[PDB]
């Protein structure tokens, strides 16, 4: 009965607390008549102008985003908020003001009867099995490493970077625009985030992949819904080495991956550095490139002490963990007793999630 | 009169958010009431002190007391109060400082696994455990209430 919100940047994972995977996967945007949100706004572009509510992982426009959530409860769920505790997700280092503003719209808006915020990576290490961690959390607008004690974020050494799969596939149009063609249009966009989704990956050797490719002119095949087939080179590997190289967009402040943990590890209490090391928990869309964690664990491994062997944990789910642990999270015996109650709202206000939830 | 003491006794420890607590003098370092076993010694007051002035000490080295040593978690200010959290195992608390002193709360065990880790283990019915944030609200609500009175 309890209800497991994860919003996103690019997609909005909706379902109960006790189920293994999202029930209601569905794009975070809304559709103005030049009003319609989800898989109905993706379809309708040609009277409608898109607007995604959540920039970054930031809920930027609040009037879309309770659009958004009347769209999950009623129309995806098809469920009253009054009759189920709602768990909701938002990024590391959320701002004050943002948490408010939620709490009270589920609170007003909806008169759920109890809510919890919880950290995305937070969610996602919980779906690993273990409280202590570093989460590296890579989906379509945002990229964050958090590093977290039994359960706890140390938001000193939290690093963000604002880059992840929407400019991975802007970057793979502009790469494969060299060989004479030209993807500008909504399908064409379609095309290129379907070639990254289907036949992109991770090089594990990227010289090697680079003369593999080059001798051999090794080049794959994708079929167009018309039945013409597309060949598409390198770029299947180069297009998310820009995890690994960001200068490769012009993101010299952004270090990649393996430096993004390293940094974010070296930014802590070295008592807690080795555990940190043993459970490099992957999670987002953007981690699910083939050898992406190998490769990961390869570079963070070259980077640790001698004395450390690092783990890099990636299951097949990595794209839902964020939900999945949520729906674990509100499971726990424990967390029972965590839950945002209505009393204390009308007592404390807006601000009670932040005593309650940090 | 509504002593230091009773504070500790009725106020902090008192309200079952935590085990020990102390009420301490920011500049001196002299306890002005404490009670509990995890109570800070003087040498574990001037680290906290020190880690007061430069919250880096305290992400560097956490806090230690009663010879137990806690991961720092979060600090900053809350208003007219700084505050730290730290945590270690199923144990924790927090330090929240007032006008001339300061606060430090310990809950729970830290020998033993966090109740939600043994619940992400196996997930049995058990007791209510003290929920940290309770146990920051619950000394917060003091501190603001003595900076209210000049403490
Ligand atoms: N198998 C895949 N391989 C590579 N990229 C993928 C794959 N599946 C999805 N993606 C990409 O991952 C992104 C969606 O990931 P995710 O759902 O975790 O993001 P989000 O929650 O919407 O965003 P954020 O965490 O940035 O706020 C999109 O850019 C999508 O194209
Ligand atoms: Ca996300």
């Amino acid at each position: 009965s309890s209800i497991v919100c994860d919003n996103g940047s690019g997609m909005v994972k909706a379902g109960f607390s006790g189920d293994d995977a999202p029930r209601h996967v569905f794009p975070s945007i809304v559709g103005r008549p030049k009003v319609y949100v989800g898989d109905e706004a993706q379809s309708k572009r040609g009277v409608l102008s898109l607007k995604y509510p959540i920039e970054h992982g930031i809920v930027t426009n609040w009037d879309d985003m309770e659009k958004i959530w009347h769209h999950t409860f009623y129309n995806e769920l098809r469920v009253n908020p009054e009759q189920h505790n709602v768990l909701l997700t938002e990024a590391p280092m959320n701002p004050k003001q943002n948490r408010e503003k939620m709490t009270q719209i589920m609170f007003e808006t909806f008169n759920v009867p109890s809510l919890y915020i919880g950290i995305q990576a937070v969610l996602s290490l919980y779906s690993s099995g273990r409280t202590t961690g570093i989460v590296l959390d890579a989906g379509d607008g945002v990229t964050h490493t958090v590093p977290i004690y039994e359960g706890y974020s140390l938001p000193h050494a939290v690093r963000r970077v604002d880059m992840a799969g929407r400019d991975l596939t802007e970057y793979l149009m502009k790469i494969m625009m060299e060989t004479g063609t030209t993807f500008t249009t909504t399908a064409e966009k379609e095309i290129v985030r379907n070639v990254k989704e289907q036949l992109c990956y991770v090089a594990l050797d990227f010289e090697e992949e680079m003369t593999n490719s080059a001798k051999s002119a090794n080049e794959e095949a994708f079929e167009l819904p018309d039945g013409n087939v597309m060949m598409v080179g390198n770029q299947r590997f180069r297009c998310p080495e820009v995890l690994f190289k960001p200068s490769l967009i012009g993101l010299d402040e952004a270090p990649g991956f393996p430096e993004m943990v390293y940094q974010s590890i070296n930014k802590c209490d070295i008592d807690v550095r080795r555990e940190l090391y043993g459970n490099i928990v992957l999670s987002g869309g953007s981690t699910m490139f083939l050898n992406l964690p190998e490769r990961l664990a390869k570079e963070i491994s070259n980077l640790a002490p001698s004395s450390i062997k690092p783990k890099v944990v990636a299951p097949p789910e990595r794209k839902y963990s964020v939900w999945i642990g949520g729906s674990i999270l509100s499971s726990l015996t424990t967390f029972q007793t965590m839950w945002v109650k209505k009393s204390e709202y009308d007592e404390s206000g807006p601000s009670i999630v932040h005593n309650k939830c940090f | 009169g509504p002593s230091w003491q009773a504070y500790v006794d009725d106020s902090l420890i008192g309200s079952g958010n935590m085990h020990s607590a102390a009420i301490i003098g920011a500049a001196d370092g002299s306890y002005w009431a404490y009670g509990g076993s995890y109570v800070p010694q003087p040498e574990e007051v001037q680290h906290i002190q020190k880690c007061l002035s430069d919250f880096s000490f305290v992400q560097s080295s956490g806090v230690n007391i009663y010879g137990v040593k806690f991961f720092g978690l979060q600090c900053g200010t809350d208003g007219d109060c700084k505050y730290i959290f730290f945590k270690k195992g199923a144990a924790g608390g927090c330090i929240y400082t007032t006008k001339q002193a300061f606060i430090v709360a310990v809950y729970g065990n830290p020998g033993d696994t966090s109740s939600l880790q043994q619940d992400l283990e196996k997930n049995t019915a058990h007791a209510v455990t003290v929920n940290p944030a309770d146990c920051n609200t619950t000394v917060k609500r003091i501190a603001d209430y003595l900076i209210k009175l000049g403490y």
